[PDB]
């Protein structure tokens, strides 16, 4: 009997807990008598489980932090849209999208950071934006300023609503296990009436404000002598004389007359040649299908009535001979571990991110898109990463459950158990294919430095020399360009110009171009799928192992967070999962680090740049296929030639990505000597600091401490990683909007 | 709120109110007397 | 042309590989 | 094999017995402290040198000392 | 009625007897082989060994090499006739440390019966093996170099 | 041994709170070695607020 | 009183893992628990895995001290029962170990006596020029 | 002048980096109408920044052969560019270490201190703010006194 559960009342609403940091833990209730005090309460600020073992109070608090989250996260949405409505040049961007910069940031005007006002155009000075909303803003029929600050407002009440939400279910009506249980009907629920009626709804907006917008635009016609959205849909004349099949109504709606809404609703595929994106027609009829196919999807399972697949029923069904007894007691897990789901979602979600990077980067949804180059590097590189982030997570908290949730004896799993039965044979097999993938990739790119050293470039892996051709992805591509013609018969152009051919351009530049495959695109790809193996060989070790190993049987004991267990053994540096999660961020990172590079490379220099006579110069001349098989040729024609514009960006608009790139380098730097260094040291150079302050009476109470292992550990990857990425940050985008 | 005000007074809030305040300061006085390298 | 021919590929190999042979016997045994 | 030590500042709170991953520690009678017993290290051949026990001692200064020394086959953790 | 099953009865033993590793196949397949023999003499395992490395190691030093653009199969012929002998080195060299009173393996078969030890692991053991991997090499590297080239 | 909550000033060099004040809990009254039980205000490393020490590891000032 | 004797008894349910045994058992000394199991509950094998336990005596097979006092530790808290274990060598004999004087260590049994037992405060160790000239070490003076 | 080095006042260079800074900002302005808002900010910029070299040239300050101002660090022609700033710091980085002591030592006698370092007596710190203003006068007295050292 699926139905709604509260409880009245749980928690008195007065600031008397505000007033007492770390009430959350009985252990930091008492108070700080050293230093170390003021980082734990930090650190398990949002660590619930290890505050109460009540599966409900839990579930409680999780969601009401989530409205909280989608609180700030409407604030943020609002405040991008309140700057294009109030600090922008959009309108100006309105009426000459080829020649004016996209802009949504003023400085004011002291300590000369008035010089970060750039010349942007549309008379109007500032910082160059590389978000991409004035696409999206175009993409969804906005005209005038307006509307962006009526967006704004609603925003701001949504954020309001959401906080509401949020106190609201944790201290008036906070919902019952139970509730929080009825995963079939959440399924249900979030399929069919979030997606689906979102991109149905969605639709609707394309359908009737989008796609008329934007044809009169495409036309040309001025923006301030477009009709209004609302007049679209009391004068459908205007509909009608736009695409003729409304004047019928929504009749062949109901008589299944369909084909005469091939008007709007279309197959075409590859870009607008007017704007460089993607046909709004081809969008909205996606969008359609897509809100039907997630409608129906959304009841499969069983909820109030017979009708319906129960999740259990379906687990517990499927079975078979060198598994034993399968996917048995896995409901029951993932109905009382939130770590479990968690662990799920990240890694589904951030491959999402990845995907969502390169689909828009080979097909640009949005108009005058593909030809902001900024804006292009920007999002494909921003996406990749919080991907790579996401997908680390996941395996920091599979591990959280491995160790803190598994249970045999309450919640058995034999999936699992065969899993640990035999963890020796993955890892050492990942441990193989990884020193495999590593030779055969790297050693690929020695070998040609030192050939190339050695004066013998026939003997290089090289389209001259050595020919490793990506046979296969050739075949793909040559299936994909051929395909509208034989397996997909009713679209009209490809998917992507980078498999078909027809070079489509906007404004002089480049948008999109069929993208040659050769010996350094196999190279690289290795390297990738290398990194991917590596990553995986430490996470998955992590995870598996979280509980036990041969060294340190009880390690389920010691924790998922502990640095060590002593110099014993020979020494235990590192056991715990969370040093896995620690040494996958790194790898992660550099896997990360060089997609974006080769992405940037790639780009500048196969496809990028603009259109002569009947011709093309590309942005560094097609220089890929020839540099970037040797480390050289990365270290000179990609970094060195490349920081040429960040490097002398000084007195200009882009000198504060000079200023971040060495700011970068510094905290980069500034990682080292925590990741390289130990608290012994530390805690001693504190003991003579705390003499010299308890010579003039200036010690303090709370006994000042050095950092724990752990923490030293995460201060470390932590500035590691954010100087790294804001480094390669003010890279790019000084880079590329230079 | 004898409870509302500890927590206005506590450690990470009175340092955010105390460094806006010595930080106007700064931009402010750099407003009317721009561009020093004497006093 | 005379030296270099017979005493690089001697210090190269012939050296290192009894060295490596020797010192192996010595840690084992 | 490593070597383990117990000074006279003992309390016998018995932490370190009960911390030992491989039993190298147990309490012994005796006649200086108001618990009447004392922590002993009779079993120093099976000790690993993880300092559990240095890090069970309540003691000030700790009153187990573990001496990394001389290094054998259970010493170093090795099952293979 | 389970595939994977524990290791000849025993489940405390690390090893999992899958399809892959214990069957009717594998277990003929693999005693067919050399090395895993029990009654034979010492001399004519390390041949049939040696021999076939040197055909493996045949192949390569041909094609891929710097006179692979030309001397292409001579260039390719005594190169697979080295890894043989350093091989020998490192195969003489094994043994010089290892064997110094009796041998060492799982005495029984299966069956659990006690099976006379082999001569695998021995003092005079590794010797013939170490011979045997080099006239074996030497000569088989020369028959990869009489078909391709002679 | 010295009275009962007594402020005493550590002489044993090894300890964490050598040079600095306790107060005395109670000196047991036996023929055990350390006797007066100090407890003190800020905790050492190991987290403990107490310790045990001998009749001239202690001085009342 | 009287250490354990070394009976075959069998060991509880499990389908196997790869954590346990090697050449290590052959050749050098694994190790035997051994505890009177009340009824079949389920257990953390400490080298991976999930493992039922059976009626009666039940004897385990490991390669390691710690993978024996980690089970033991989870044998002893979790399910509240008392195992006792010892070595094996490969020619046939046995070491007995635990506990080796019946009484478990953390709890005072007579017949026990102290062993490298320091009878002065650290502090009170002398200085290592004092201890050259030998293969001593600075703590057994 | 001083190390040879010539006055702001006078120097070349120094009224060449006038006109490059200037005229870098006029080649901007003419991309602009005069009306406009950015022309306001281009000529309020030139404004200031002309502004700023000329209140160099009045302050006196050593441009070398570079064109950029360099400083004198030790007695009287240029007292004001460190001699007097120095005090300046001293005075309010006393004033703030002083306050911290003060603060510091008024908590120590009150059961838990450790509670007031965290949710900080507001009007405690504010008093001793205001009686932070005469720090150097108690500092000397203070160490006359003898209460200042452990
Ligand atoms: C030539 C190419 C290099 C070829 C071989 C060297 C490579 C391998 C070195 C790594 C091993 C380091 C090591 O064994 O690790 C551990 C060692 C030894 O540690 C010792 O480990 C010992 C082990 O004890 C055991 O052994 C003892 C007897 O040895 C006793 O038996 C004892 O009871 C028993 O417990 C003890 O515990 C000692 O207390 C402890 O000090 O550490 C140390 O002391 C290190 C040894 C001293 C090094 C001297 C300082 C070097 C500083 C160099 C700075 C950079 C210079 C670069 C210049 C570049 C210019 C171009
Ligand atoms: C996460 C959202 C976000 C972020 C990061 C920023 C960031 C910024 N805003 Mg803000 N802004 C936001 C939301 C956001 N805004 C929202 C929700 C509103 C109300 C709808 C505003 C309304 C606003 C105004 C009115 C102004 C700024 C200004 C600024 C800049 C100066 C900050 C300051 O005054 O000190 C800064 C870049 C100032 C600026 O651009 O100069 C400025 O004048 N913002
Ligand atoms: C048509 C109804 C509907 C819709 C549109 C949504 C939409 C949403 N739910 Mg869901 N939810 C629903 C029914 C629905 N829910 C039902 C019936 C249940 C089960 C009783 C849940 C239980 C649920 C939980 C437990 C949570 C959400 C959350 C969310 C948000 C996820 C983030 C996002 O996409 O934005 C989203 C707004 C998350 C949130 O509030 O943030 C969250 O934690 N939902
Ligand atoms: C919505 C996603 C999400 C959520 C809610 C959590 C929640 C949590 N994480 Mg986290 N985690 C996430 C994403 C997420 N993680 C990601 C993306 C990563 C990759 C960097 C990690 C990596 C990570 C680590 C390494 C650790 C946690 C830990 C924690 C806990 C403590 C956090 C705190 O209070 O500070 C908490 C249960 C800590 C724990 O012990 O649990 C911990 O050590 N997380
Ligand atoms: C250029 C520098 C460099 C080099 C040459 C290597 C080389 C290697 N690392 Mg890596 N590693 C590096 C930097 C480097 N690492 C850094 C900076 C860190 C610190 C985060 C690590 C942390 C690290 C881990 C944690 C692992 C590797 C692994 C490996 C090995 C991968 C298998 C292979 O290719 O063979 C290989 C020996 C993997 C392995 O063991 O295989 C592995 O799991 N490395
Ligand atoms: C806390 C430090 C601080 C200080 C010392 C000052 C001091 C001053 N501000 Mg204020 N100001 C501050 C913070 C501060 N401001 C902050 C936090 C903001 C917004 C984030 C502003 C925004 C602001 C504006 C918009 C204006 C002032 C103005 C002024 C001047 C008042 C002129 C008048 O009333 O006649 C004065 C010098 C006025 C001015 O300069 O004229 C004025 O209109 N201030
Ligand atoms: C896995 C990496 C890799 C790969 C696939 C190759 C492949 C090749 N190398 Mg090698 N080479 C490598 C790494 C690699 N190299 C490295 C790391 C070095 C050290 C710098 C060299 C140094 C080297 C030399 C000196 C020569 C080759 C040559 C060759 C060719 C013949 C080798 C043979 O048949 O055996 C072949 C195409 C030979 C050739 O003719 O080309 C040759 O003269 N290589
Ligand atoms: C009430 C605040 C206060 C006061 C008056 C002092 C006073 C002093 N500190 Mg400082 N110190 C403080 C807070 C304070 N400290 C805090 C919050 C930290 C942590 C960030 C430090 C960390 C610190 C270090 C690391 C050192 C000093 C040192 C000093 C002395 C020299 C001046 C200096 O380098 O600074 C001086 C007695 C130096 C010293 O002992 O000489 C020294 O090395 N302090
Ligand atoms: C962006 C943003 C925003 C905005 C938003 C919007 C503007 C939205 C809208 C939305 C909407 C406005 C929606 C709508 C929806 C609708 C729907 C969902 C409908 C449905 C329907 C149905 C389902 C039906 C059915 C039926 C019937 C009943 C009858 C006949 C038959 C049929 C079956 C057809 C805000 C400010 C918030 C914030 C910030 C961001
Ligand atoms: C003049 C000049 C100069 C020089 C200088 C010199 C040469 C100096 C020296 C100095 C010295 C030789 C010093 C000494 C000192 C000592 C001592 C001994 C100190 C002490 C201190 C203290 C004690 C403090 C305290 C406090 C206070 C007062 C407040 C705050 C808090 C505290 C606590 C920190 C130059 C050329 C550079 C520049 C120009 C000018
Ligand atoms: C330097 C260093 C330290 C010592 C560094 C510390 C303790 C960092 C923290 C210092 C900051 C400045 C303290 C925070 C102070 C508060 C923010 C209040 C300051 C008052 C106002 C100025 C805001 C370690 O603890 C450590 C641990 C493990 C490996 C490496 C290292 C390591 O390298």
């Amino acid at each position: 009997k699926v139905k709604i559960a509260v409880d009245r009342n749980p928690v008195e609403t007065s600031f008397e807990k505000w007033a007492k940091p770390g009430h959350f833990s009985r252990t930091l209730s008492k108070g700080p008598n050293t230093t170390t005090w003021i980082w734990n309460l930090h650190a398990d600020a949002h660590d619930f489980d290890s505050h109460t073992s009540d599966l409900e109070e839990i579930s409680r608090k999780v969601f009401s932090a989530h409205f909280g989250q989608l609180g700030i996260i409407f604030i943020w949405l609002s405040g991008m849209y309140f700057h294009g409505a109030r600090f922008s040049n959009y309108e100006a961007w309105l009426s000459d999208p080829t020649h004016i910069k996209p802009s949504a940031q003023v400085v004011w005007p002291i300590v000369g950071q008035e010089i970060l006002n750039g010349d942007v155009g549309g008379g109007f000075q500032g910082i160059q934006i590389t978000s991409g909303f004035f696409q999206l803003w175009r993409a969804s029929g906005i005209t005038s300023e307006l509307q962006l600050y009526t967006t704004a407002i609603g925003g701001l009440v949504m954020a309001a609503a959401m906080f509401f939400a949020g106190w609201f279910h944790y201290h008036k009506a906070a919902p019952k296990l139970e509730w929080f249980q009825n995963v079939e009907s959440m399924l249900n629920h979030h399929l069919g009436g979030l997606l689906g009626l979102g991109s149905l709804a969605w639709a609707g907006h394309q359908i009737h404000v989008s796609l008329p917008v934007n044809k009169l635009l495409d036309a040309g016609v001025d923006p301030k002598e477009i009709p209004l959205p609302h007049d679209l849909l009391l004068n459908r004349a205007i509909m009608a004389d736009l695409y003729p099949s409304f004047a019928k109504g929504i009749a062949p709606f109901f008589t299944l007359n369909w084909s005469e809404y091939s008007d709007f609703l279309t197959f075409k595929g590859g870009l607008n040649p007017v704007t460089g994106g993607l046909w709004l027609s081809d969008t909205a009829h996606h969008h359609v299908a897509i809100a039907v196919l997630f409608l129906v999807a959304g009841h499969m399972y069983r909820t109030n009535w017979g009708i319906g697949h129960s999740m259990k029923e379906i687990l517990e069904a499927h079975r078979g001979p060198f598994t034993g007894e399968g996917h048995v007691g896995l409901y029951e897990i993932l109905t009382t571990s939130w770590h479990a789901q968690l662990a799920i979602n990240l890694a589904l979600f951030g491959s999402l991110s990845i995907i969502v990077a390169h689909h828009m980067y080979a097909m640009p949804p949005y108009p005058y898109l593909a030809t902001d180059y900024g804006t292009q590097l920007s999002l494909f590189t921003h996406h990749t990463w919080i991907g790579g982030f996401c997908i680390v997570g996941a395996g920091a908290h599979a591990a959280i459950f491995m160790v803190r949730d598994y249970d045999p004896t309450n919640n058995y799993n034999n999936l699992l158990d065969r899993v640990i039965r035999h963890r020796d044979a993955i890892i050492s097999h990942l441990n193989w294919v990884c020193i495999f993938l590593g030779f055969h990739s790297f050693g690929l790119y020695i070998h040609n430095d030192t050939m190339s050293a050695l004066g013998r470039p026939q003997d290089m892996f090289s389209d001259t020399a050595i020919q490793l051709q990506p046979v296969f992805a050739q075949w793909i591509q040559n299936t994909h360009f051929l395909a509208p013609q034989l397996t997909a018969p009713n679209a009209l152009a490809a998917t992507s110009l980078t498999w078909g051919g027809d070079l489509v351009a906007v404004g002089g530049k480049v948008a999109m171009m069929p993208i040659s495959l050769g010996t350094s695109d196999f190279m690289v790809h290795h390297i990738h799928a290398f990194t991917i193996h590596v990553t995986v060989l430490i996470l998955l070790k992590g995870v598996l192992f979280a509980r036990s190993s041969r060294l340190i049987p009880d390690k389920a004991n010691l924790g998922f967070r502990f640095p060590c267990d002593g110099p014993g053994r020979g020494g235990t540096c590192q056991v715990s999962a969370w040093d896995h999660v620690f040494l996958g961020l790194f790898w992660m990172y550099n896997s990360l680090s060089i997609v974006i590079f080769h992405f940037s490379w790639k780009m500048q220099s196969d496809v990028w740049g603009t259109v002569t006579a009947s011709g093309v110069s590309h942005i560094t001349g097609g220089n890929f296929a020839q540099s970037a098989n040797t480390i050289n040729g990365w270290l000179r024609d990609f970094l060195w030639a490349q920081s040429s514009q960040v490097i002398q960006s000084y007195g200009s608009a882009l000198s504060a990505y000079g200023l971040i790139f060495l700011g970068a380098h510094f905290v980069w730097a500034f990682s080292l000597m925590f990741l390289f260094s130990g608290r012994g040291y530390w805690q001693e150079l504190i003991e003579s600091i705390v003499w010299a302050h308890n010579k003039l009476k200036v010690a303090p109470a709370i006994q000042p401490r050095a950092l724990s292992i752990t923490q030293g550990r995460a201060v470390g990857v932590a500035h590691y990683l954010l100087g790294g990425i804001a480094t390669t940050w003010s890279f790019f985008l000084a880079r590329i909007i230079s | 709120m004898k409870d509302f005000t500890t927590y206005l007074s506590t450690a990470p809030v009175i340092a955010t109110i105390w460094f806006t305040f010595t930080a106007g300061l700064l931009i402010e006085i750099n407003r009317y007397f721009p561009d020093p390298l004497v006093f | 042309s005379w030296a270099p021919s017979v005493f690089v590929p001697l210090t190269g190999l012939v050296l290192p590989a009894i060295a490596m042979a020797t010192l192996f016997v010595y840690i084992e045994k | 094999a490593h070597i383990v030590k117990i000074y006279d500042t003992c309390i016998g709170c018995t932490q370190c017995v009960r911390a030992c991953p491989l039993d190298v520690l147990e309490m012994v009678p005796w006649d200086g402290c108001k618990a009447s017993q004392m922590a002993s290290a009779p079993r120093t051949e099976d000790c690993v040198g993880c300092k559990r026990c240095e890090t069970a001692c309540p003691t000030d200064f700790l009153s187990v000392r573990v001496y990394l020394g001389s290094e054998s086959t259970r010493s170093m953790g090795l099952s293979y | 009625a389970q595939v994977i099953s524990p290791v000849n009865g025993d489940p405390f033993v690390g090893m999992l007897e899958t399809p892959v590793t214990s069957a009717p196949i594998v277990a003929t397949y693999l005693s067919n082989l050399p090395a895993y023999r029990t009654g034979v003499a010492p001399v004519l395992r390390g041949v049939e060994i040696g021999l076939a490395h040197g055909f493996l190691l045949a192949g390569p030093f041909i094609k891929l090499g710097p006179l692979r653009n030309v001397t292409a199969e001579i260039a390719g012929s005594l190169s697979a006739a080295g890894l043989v002998l350093i091989l020998a080195l490192c195969l003489s060299i094994y043994g010089s440390a290892q064997f110094q009173s009796t041998p060492s393996i799982g005495v029984k078969t299966l069956s659990g019966r006690s099976v006379a030890r082999d001569p695998l692991f021995s003092a005079d053991g590794w010797s013939e093996f170490a011979a045997g991997f080099l006239v074996g090499g030497e000569a088989g590297v020369a028959w990869a170099y009489v078909c391709t080239q002679i | 041994g010295p009275k009962r909550g007594s402020l005493v000033k550590i002489l044993r060099p090894e300890s964490y709170w050598f040079n600095q004040v306790g107060k005395v809990v109670s000196v047991d009254q036996s023929g055990v070695r350390y006797p007066v039980v100090v407890r003190f205000e800020n905790q050492n490393y190991a987290g403990v607020t107490t310790n045990n020490y001998a009749l001239d590891e202690v001085v009342a000032a | 009183t009287v250490p354990t004797l070394n009976p075959d008894t069998p060991s509880p349910i499990f389908g196997g893992s790869t954590g346990g045994l090697l050449r290590k058992a052959q050749t050098e000394e694994f190790y035997v628990i051994t505890w009177e199991a009340k009824k079949e509950q389920i257990f953390e094998m400490p080298t991976g895995g999930a493992a039922i336990m059976r009626q009666g005596p039940n004897l385990l097979k490991f390669g390691k001290k710690e993978q024996c006092l980690a089970l033991t530790t989870q044998l002893r808290n979790k399910f509240k029962l008392t195992p006792c274990f010892y070595r094996v060598f490969p020619d046939g004999k046995v070491q007995y170990l635990h506990p080796a004087d019946g009484v478990y260590p953390e709890k005072v049994n007579a017949g026990r006596v102290g062993a490298n037992q320091n009878m002065r405060r650290i502090g009170q160790n002398v200085n290592p020029i004092k201890v050259k000239f030998s293969g001593r070490m600075m703590s057994p003076a | 002048d001083i190390a040879g080095l010539t006055p702001c006042s006078e120097s070349k260079a120094y009224a060449k980096l006038e006109k490059k800074e200037l005229k870098t900002l006029e080649k901007r302005l003419k991309q602009y109408e005069a009306d406009s808002a950015p022309a306001v900010a281009l000529k309020a910029t030139m404004e200031r920044t002309k502004a700023r070299f000329a209140n160099y040239a009045k302050a006196g300050l050593l441009c070398g052969n570079d064109g950029l101002p360099h400083l004198i660090a030790d007695p009287y022609g240029h007292a004001g560019e460190v001699f007097i700033p120095t005090f300046g710091f001293l005075y309010v980085a006393g004033y703030i270490g002083y306050v911290g002591r003060q603060y510091l030592i008024a908590v120590k006698g009150e059961a838990k201190p450790t509670d007031k370092e965290i949710i900080i007596d507001v009007p405690l710190a504010t008093k001793l703010a205001w009686q932070g203003a005469g720090w150097p006068l108690a500092a000397v007295q203070e160490l006359q006194r003898g209460t200042l050292l452990e």
